[PDB]
């Protein structure tokens, strides 16, 4: 199926957001198969965000993920001036990878 | 062809002596059309295993 984001977010410096992302598929193997990624303005994407009760390594605690059902959440606790970028996520549970339409975030 | 070869088959013999001396067959009725019904429903998830 296709994924389903905000066009925009709002939030000032200090405070946390959050980016809904319906439309998440599941399969047989579980129901964890959402990714985030972040891609400044110039630049390539980059996986922040994957298997939300986990995250990557170099990834400060700041980024913070779940799911309740369908929907997933990307919860945010410090908003900085480096964090105006556009925020993806991607469902991979049929064998198939599937980017929302992107939110815009800016501080 | 008709009743008296099929008893002289049955007797495996060209002659057959007076009386029925066997039993010719037995009549089944046969089928003329074909009746299915399966269910009505939507296709199945099976790439959700696969």
């Amino acid at each position: 199926s296709a994924l389903t984001q905000p066009p925009s977010a709002s939030g000032s410096p200090g405070q946390s957001v959050t980016i809904s992302c319906t439309g998440a598929s599941s399969d047989v193997g579980g129901y964890n198969y959402v990714s985030w990624y972040q891609q400044h303005p110039g630049k390539a994407p980059k996986l922040m965000i994957y298997e939300v009760n986990k995250r990557p390594s170099g990834v400060p605690d700041r980024f913070s993920g779940s799911k309740s059902g369908n929907t997933a959440s990307l919860t945010i606790s410090g908003l900085q001036a480096d964090d105006e970028a556009d925020y993806y996520c991607c469902s991979y549970a049929l064998s198939r990878v599937v980017f929302g339409g992107g939110t815009m975030l800016t501080v | 062809l008709d009743p008296l070869s099929e008893t002289k088959c049955t007797l495996k013999s060209f002659t057959v002596e007076k009386g029925i001396y066997q039993t010719s067959n037995f009549r089944v009725q046969p089928t003329e059309s074909i009746v299915r019904f399966p269910n009505i429903t939507n296709l199945c998830p099976f790439h959700e295993v696969f």
